[PDB]
């Protein structure tokens, strides 16, 4: 703690100095006891034991204190309460150098990622998300003025606030503008998106609808007569009109982020207006037009909390006005609504939000999208085994203390005796709810606490607990608000997602694919790397829309509205879903496909600059090579499909039953590369069984605090060192073996879009680009989901590798490869001889096929006794060799090989 | 059979309203019979004839055996204060469990109110409660005073520490210690064991449930604002009497088993208070037509009430009672809050304007309370007496040398499971034919279940007889079989809860025939006849895999695609009647609580009307509304309304409306 940092001394300075004395103490013992290191000369040492005592104690005590400044650091700063003791401490100790920091910032803030500082790391200019959207300050804070880390970063967080209350009244003004006008200029509109963060403008477009459908409200008050609602959806519909025209352009990604949230709020906002508010509907006061969300801004209010409030129903909320940066928005289906509307009641009545409903129907997705509707900084705790009370505790007090939000993704999923004790915390700090609005205590003047940590706790009133399930702890039964979130409405998700790609016949591609991959789910095998879910179809969607973009690009470079928007759909479904399938579901998903969409079919990719390379690479391994139809079509088109997993994305997975194509395939795959690009490609093939995970990763030594990098981590470490120039060349680290979810625990950060090794030591590894992780597994059988949905896969089914592929093989290797120029004569004349056997339905394979009927004493394997029967054939080379050697006159004869041969065959199978 | 079939007075017998009060006198004995034997015969008819009245002829035959009034002083209220002052030492802790929903603090409370002896109640959620609760009974033991411990099943392991530390002698024997709990799992077997268990529910009734709710809420909450707020609790406390006793009849009536608790309600009056007390700024009364209803009814049926609905059709169900409740009608004199009540008789709404007369009324209502008060059929209480009697068998059974018996057992499931069916099936031509390939992946999933089954059955049977030896899986498999209960390996499809091995492996062998009826079309003339098969949806392990393939071979053929297609049912008389191009036949659904008469729909008293052959027809959608005389009635898998698989589009008559068939649960079966 004390010599890693060297601001540590400033900020606690006389334990500083204690710890000082403490060691030099120390030190001196220490060398007292090197002199003379037998257990009997230094037992009889004077008064070790009593120094000793003197020295745990003095420990203890700057230990209690050292903990204590951590907890008043806590107290100043609430956000302090999300990192970790030893984040704590590394902040405090490393703030002269920002460098440190930021990697933190990502756990404290909600959209934050880093901060952008002065040339000399003396002004916070401004604030940066993950994506790489800035928001500058209004003022810019200075660290010079105030040194210490609270006091500044609480100064960071109180002018994000104000900028963000800045800025969106700003993008409101220009908004009012954009609003109240027809054909609008597409021009000044995508200047004004790029102007404003995607936060703003997507609030800034509904702040503008809300009033806009209020005053036409005001305005209908005598009833139907003069209605300006028509001209409401008409300007809805004239900006989602100028949106879509947008879209289908070539536009940078953060604006494209921006546009698609825009298509999907105006969609919503014309769906509402079109039909929840145009059915003979007059006054302002109709609940059927309070049941929305409505926003109200007052930018004349000084307090930047009190300019915006969303009211839905009875219940009105502040915006919080946290960064967000650029959040996914989901499509603001029914059940969305109904989810907005019960968890605004339960909030209102100062009660829990529990949505039940089977897993992935979009409840945690849900809660967090609601909490970023309000401008809160939501916080999700996995219960999948990734949990603990130090962390958790903690976090309460800082739910508690700055007022975010916090949602457990499965509560069911917790130990019972640790759901038990987080129902009891949960219980407290919702009974501290309960009481922050008692009727006869409105005016809370004494501060709402509770018992946390053993210690008292100030719970903000805009805190939220939501405790998502799939039943509830009955000391929670009377303070939540259950849900059912059973069934989320796929056909209408599909629809905005793909009207937000561009697509023109939106619906119709939704009422096709949705069912279409609810077949899939039934019609199917069932297999555990399979995915149909929520999740699949909207990557399914955006590779869709990326495929549509290309495709508009290609034909610009050689309106255009005519594209088959059916064929692009299938043809992103097809290369998102083929690479995982077993060879028996390939022709029932291309029957699936001719049934909801008929007559439309499915051309791959040519890609013959590498099938090229790939022909020549198989040659010069004595592989076997063709293109479809062709003997070995379906192996080299597995080596394509993982060559496109590999472009798509990091973190291989090739599954496949003992026997198939596989370490063949990535190896041919490399060579294929290193030839064509130009990059030479070196693979590390590890296996995770042979060693222990300690060994895996890495140890850190109990006493001594030494960190020795593991067979994994030394490999990273040595590809990102680059001592001798690994970058520049590709390098794959091919995971050959089995996986199980012990090893794999510490790559769970690494396949992920982190690209992050996080060492137990502190150390921390990025992937560098030209990286690849593959896993080339037998089962998976014994695979978490979390590991196989981070992973591209491609599945490598036997029918892949065809027993003529074998046969192919051997003869070739039998042919060029000699088993030690004569012995190379005698290999070739026995292959000529031994050719015909070897066919489609020669001998041996008629052989094989009867032979997997009978019984054996191990499950017989195709290469087991394929390998056995290969060698036992080049050992009849080798005595025909030996034949020829002991007879240097008269040696073996064509018609005397050819009936050794002949009969050796027999023998051998 | 002769007996029955002479004998005229048994037609009007069957249909009594109590034929356990007069049996006729049909079992032939050759000597006159004691009047318990008589009892034992009777009770074997009422199990054949008229099987919901087996409840009361247990009755009576208890009453003919252990002596009348035997369970009289059950029906008196628990006068428990002889059961404090003697019959329980002050050792023993006295236990007050409550079903979920209820508070036994009331008896206790009074009880010491009038034995003038104070309590020190203490409520358990707090962990300070526990060191108040020690020094409380340390205290009261010493003096000799009383204690309470309220909800004390949320501290189970506080609750076993408890047993132990009162296992020690107790010094006074004045004291005595109350737990008042909830009746959960999670209470320590040992308490319950050392201490006397006194089991406290809520009485049934629809006068009993709103007098609580009336009670539960103080008199100043609707005494106060404008007046409607006595009429607007009044409703809101019927609607969740009406809720809460229709969850007595679990499958026809909520299709599963919410809670629906005091929580709800309560948010319910909060959602009132504030809606009304926004609307209606002044004390002053509000016009009936100016009470925000909307409000209240959404807020009622998505967020209170309607948040642990998850199936549509419980929240239809829901939405149909909201909007005939709450709307400006009720404030009507002559609104009718439940009709058809026995026939001809109405609930009327009564005519005040302040919490008194709505009390009183409620304590006017008549004892006679049919389930068509609920909207429920009256055929429901005979239903819910029937499963109760089941129910009561069972127990009998769990609450009662097995080598032979299982042996004859297996031997008589062998004799009657079919002996295998081949995978006749993967032709290379006419594969395309989706239903060639559900009907191949129903073949060999069901070949699979029966070799294994066929198996282990056999593995038993060697058993029997020790002619091999015993392992684990098969020690399981024979425990499980002796104790009735099927196996765990053996259930691969989908199965009723509680489902007797002899009605699985019964359900087996049918399933199991129809799969060699299939195979056997299949081989004669290949896929074209798989199209011409009446297959009945329960039979067929996933019938919503038959749906998808029936629409998809109606799409395949016409080159249609599977978005554009929509099932339309007809019902024909014929078993066999000619199928055309889309029409597949469907047997054995049942259909409960209305009777179908040339495809129109009709509410009917009988429940479980057989349709003769449903013809599944998959036409293009011509995208139109469809007319308000046409209902869109569930398909469930079986009787407990756990699973469905399709929804159906009838016609119903024209004097019946949607709403009725909505409220009285009608829905289709496939077994
Ligand atoms: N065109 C070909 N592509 C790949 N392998 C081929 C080809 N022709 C013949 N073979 C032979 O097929 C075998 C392929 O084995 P491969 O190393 O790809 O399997 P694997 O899946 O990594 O093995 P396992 O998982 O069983 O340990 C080799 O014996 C190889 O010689
Ligand atoms: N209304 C919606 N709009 C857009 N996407 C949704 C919606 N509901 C769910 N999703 C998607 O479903 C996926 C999984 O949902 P998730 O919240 O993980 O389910 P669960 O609540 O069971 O964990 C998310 O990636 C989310 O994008």
């Amino acid at each position: 703690i004390f010599t890693g940092s060297a601001d540590i001394k400033h900020l606690l300075p006389v334990e500083t100095q204690r710890f000082q004395s403490i060691s030099t103490e120390f030190l001196a013992l220490m060398k007292k006891v090197s002199k003379s290191p037998l257990v009997m000369d230094v037992l009889n040492i004077q008064g070790v034991q009593r120094s000793l005592e003197r020295l745990a104690d003095l420990l203890g005590k700057i230990q209690k204190a050292l903990g204590e400044y951590l907890e008043r650091e806590r107290s100043s700063f609430p956000r302090f309460y999300f990192v970790g003791d030893e984040d704590l401490l590394e902040i405090i100790g490393n703030s002269k150098n920002v460098a440190k920091l930021q990697k933190h910032f990502k756990k404290m803030f909600a959209g934050v990622s880093s901060i952008i500082l002065n040339e000399d790391n003396s002004v916070v200019l401004g604030i940066s998300s993950r994506e790489g959207e800035e928001v500058m300050f209004k003022t810019p804070v200075s660290i010079t003025e105030h040194p210490k880390i609270n006091e500044w970063l609480t100064l960071v967080e109180k002018e994000m606030r104000v900028t963000l209350a800045k800025l969106l009244a700003e993008s409101v003004t220009e908004v009012e503008i954009f609003g109240k006008a027809t054909s609008i200029d597409p021009n000044t509109y995508i200047t004004w998106i790029d102007k404003y963060q995607a936060q703003l403008v997507v609030l800034s477009a509904q702040i503008a609808w809300s009033e806009n459908v209020e005053t036409a409200l005001s305005s209908m008050g005598g009833g139907g007569d003069a209605a300006p609602l028509h001209s409401v959806l008409s300007n809805v519909e004239v900006t989602l009109n100028v949106l879509a025209d947008s879209v289908l352009m070539e536009q940078p990604p953060l604006r494209r982020r921006k546009l698609e949230h825009l298509i999907t709020e105006l969609v919503h906002q014309r769906d509402v207006t079109r039909s929840l508010i145009k059915s003979k509907i007059d006054n302002a006061k109709s609940f059927e037009w309070l049941s929305q969300m409505r926003f109200y801004f007052d930018p004349k209010q000084t307090d930047v909390l009190q300019q915006l409030s969303i009211q839905m129903a009875n219940a009105k909320f502040n915006y919080g006005f946290e960064y967000l940066g650029v959040q996914d928005k989901l499509v603001q289906t029914p059940l969305t609504d109904r989810c907005y509307l019960t968890m605004t009641q339960a909030l209102e009545a100062r009660l829990g939000g529990s949505p039940f409903g089977p897993a992935g129907t979009g409840k945690t997705e849900s809660v967090k999208a609601l909490g970023h509707q309000l401008g809160r900084f939501v916080l999700v705790f996995n219960c999948d085994e990734t949990f603990d009370f130090q962390a958790m505790g903690r976090i309460f007090v800082g739910l508690c203390q700055v007022g975010a939000w916090g949602c457990f993704d499965e509560f069911n999923r917790l130990e019972e005796r640790m759901l038990s004790a987080v129902s009891q915390q949960v219980q407290c700090i919702q009974e501290a709810l309960r009481e922050h609005s008692n009727p006869n205590y409105d005016k809370t003047s004494a501060p709402i606490t509770c018992e946390l940590l053993n210690k008292q706790v100030k719970v903000s009133p805009d805190m939220a607990i939501f405790i998502t399930m799939n039943n509830l702890p009955d000391n929670l039964k009377k303070l939540f608000r259950s849900l059912a979130m059973t069934k989320p409405d796929r056909q209408l998700i599909a629809q905005v997602m793909l009207y937000s790609q561009g697509f023109r016949t939106a619906e119709v591609l939704a009422n096709k694919i949705v069912p279409f991959f609810k077949l899939c789910d039934e019609q199917l095998s069932s297999q555990s790397h399979y995915d149909f879910g929520l999740r699949a179809l909207k990557s399914v969607l955006v590779s869709a829309g990326n495929v549509k973009r290309e495709r508009i690009q290609k034909i610009k470079r050689e309106i255009a509205e005519n594209l088959p928007e059916q064929e692009i759909l299938i043809q992103s479904v097809c290369e998102t879903m083929v690479p995982k399938l077993v060879a028996e579901d390939i022709p029932l998903l291309f029957s699936l496909l001719s049934d909801v969409f008929p007559g439309v079919q499915y051309h791959r990719g040519e890609m013959t600059a590498l099938r090229e390379e790939l022909k020549k690479v198989c040659q010069e391994m004595y592989l076997t090579y063709g293109d479809g139809e062709e003997v070995g079509g379906m192996w080299v088109e597995k080596v394509l499909q993982l060559y496109q997993i590999t472009q798509i994305n990091h973190g291989l997975m090739m599954v496949g039953p003992s026997g198939s194509g596989k370490s063949m395939a990535w190896r041919v795959l490399l060579k294929a590369l290193e030839r064509l690009e130009g990059v030479e490609g070196v693979a590390h093939i590890i296996d995770p069984k042979a060693i222990s995970k300690d060994h895996l990763y890495g140890t850190l030594d109990p006493n001594t605090r030494e960190w020795t990098d593991g067979l994994f981590t030394h490999v990273l470490r040595k590809i990102i060192d680059s001592v001798r120039g690994e970058l520049q060349k590709r390098q794959w680290i091919v995971f050959d073996g089995d996986v199980d979810p012990e090893w794999v625990e510490n790559l769970n950060s690494v396949l992920d879009d982190n690209k992050l090794l996080t060492l137990p030591n502190g150390e921390r590894l990025s992937l560098p680009p030209n990286v690849r992780i593959m896993f080339e597994v037998q089962d998976l059988k014994y695979a978490t989901l979390a590991t196989v949905s981070r992973c591209g896969m491609v599945w490598f089914s036997e029918d892949v590798l065809s027993t003529d592929m074998i046969f192919n093989n051997f003869l070739a290797r039998l042919r060029s490869i000699p088993l030690d120029s004569p012995m190379l004569q005698i290999q070739r004349d026995a292959a000529t001889i031994m050719q015909p056997y070897f066919t489609s339905n020669g001998l041996v394979t008629k052989a094989l096929e009867h032979a997997f009927q009978l019984e054996h004493i191990m499950d017989l394997t195709r290469l087991r006794c394929l390998g056995s029967l290969f060698s036992m054939l080049h050992q009849a080379c080798r005595n025909v060799a030996q034949y020829n050697a002991n007879h240097p006159d008269f040696p073996m004869q064509i018609e005397q090989l050819e009936r050794y041969i002949q009969r050796y065959l027999v023998y051998a199978i | 059979i002769a007996k029955v079939q002479a004998d005229e007075q048994f037609g009007i017998w069957l249909d009594s309203s109590s034929p356990e009060q007069t049996v006729p006198y049909l079992w032939s004995e050759e000597t006159p019979a004691t009047p318990i034997g008589q009892a034992i015969h009777r009770l074997l008819l009422i199990q054949a004839f008229r099987p919901d009245r087996l409840l009361a002829m247990a009755h009576m035959f208890v009453s003919t055996n252990l002596g009348e009034s035997f369970m009289s002083i059950m029906e008196q209220p628990l006068d428990l204060t002889h059961i404090v002052g003697t019959e329980v030492k002050p050792n023993t802790p006295v236990l007050m469990c409550s079903v979920p929903g209820y508070d036994a603090s009331g008896h206790v409370e009074d009880l010491a109110a009038e034995q003038n002896t104070q309590i020190t109640s203490i409520a358990i959620g707090s962990a300070e409660g526990f060191n108040q609760a020690d020094k409380a009974i340390n205290t009261a033991v010493k003096s000799g005073r009383w204690v309470m411990l309220k909800n004390v099943h949320l501290a189970p392991g506080w609750l076993m520490q408890l047993e132990k530390k009162l296992h020690s002698l107790q010094p006074h024997a004045c004291f005595r210690l109350f737990l008042t709990m909830e009746i959960n799992p999670k209470v320590p077997v040992n308490l319950l064991r050392a201490g006397r268990i006194f089991v406290f529910e809520p009485p049934p009734g629809v006068k009993a449930n709103m007098l609580r709710t009336f009670s539960s809420i103080p008199v100043s909450r609707i005494c106060k604002s404008p007046n409607e707020r006595a009429r607007l609790y009044f409703l809101l406390a019927w609607f969740h009497a009406i809720i809460q006793e229709r969850l007595r009849y679990a499958p026809l009536g909520w299709s599963k088993k919410y809670e629906f608790g005091e929580s709800d309600l309560r948010s319910a009056c909060d959602t009132v208070d504030t809606w009304l007390d926004d609307t209606a700024k002044g004390r002053q009364n509000i016009s009936p037509d100016k009470i925000p209803w909307s409000a209240l009814k959404t807020l009622m049926a998505q967020s209170i009430y309607g948040g642990r609905v998850d199936n549509e059709f419980d929240q239809r169900l829901l939405n149909t009672f909201l909007e005939r409740l709450f709307t400006t009608r009720s404030f009507d004199s002559e609104f009718k809050l439940a009709c058809k009540v026995d026939g001809h008789k109405d609930i009327q709404m009564p005519d005040g304007i302040r919490r008194e007369e709505f009390v009183q009324w409620v304590e006017l209502l008549p004892d006679t309370q049919t389930p068509s008060w609920l909207g429920l059929p009256n055929n429901a209480e005979r239903v819910l007496l029937t499963t109760q009697g089941v129910d009561m068998i069972s127990k009998m059974l769990k609450m009662q040398a097995w080598m032979r018996t299982l042996h004859t057992t297996a031997s008589n499931w062998l004799h009657l499971i079919p002996q295998t069916l081949s995978h006749l099936k993967r032709t290379v031509e006419n594969i395309k034919d989706p239903l060639f390939r559900f009907f191949e992946r129903e073949v060999k999933m069901g070949a699979k279940l029966l070799q294994d089954v066929r198996q282990d059955l056999a593995d038993v049977v060697q058993v029997c007889e020790g002619k091999k030896k015993q392992t684990n899986y098969l020690r399981t498999l024979i425990n499980e079989l002796v104790k009735g209960i099927l196996p765990r390996s053996w259930s691969h499809y989908t199965v009723p809860a509680g489902m007797t091995v002899i009605q699985w492996v019964s359900d087996f062998s049918e399933r199991i025939k129809q799969l060699q009826n299939i195979s056997l079309a299949a081989a004669s003339g290949g896929a074209k006849e798989l199209k011409n098969i009446h297959v009945c949806l329960g039979g067929l392990f996933v019938p919503e895999a038959y749906i998808t393939a029936t629409r998809q071979y109606v799409a395949q053929a016409n080159s249609w695609s599977l978005e554009e297609l929509c099932l339309e049912v007809n019902v024909t008389t014929s078993q066999g009647a000619t199928l055309d191009a889309c029409s597949f036949g469907v047997t054995g659904l049942k259909l409960q609580g209305a009777t179908c008469n040339n495809n129109k729909l009709s509410l009917s008293n009988a429940i479980s009307t057989a349709l003769p052959l449903t013809q599944l027809r998959w036409v293009k959608q011509t995208n139109t509304e469809k007319k308000a005389s046409v209902v869109t009635l569930p398909v469930y898998l079986n009787f407990t309304r756990a699973d469905l698989i399709f929804t159906v589009d009838f016609e119903i008559a024209t004097k019946e409306d949607p709403r009725s068939f909505y409220e009285r649960g009608v829905a289709v079966l496939c077994t």
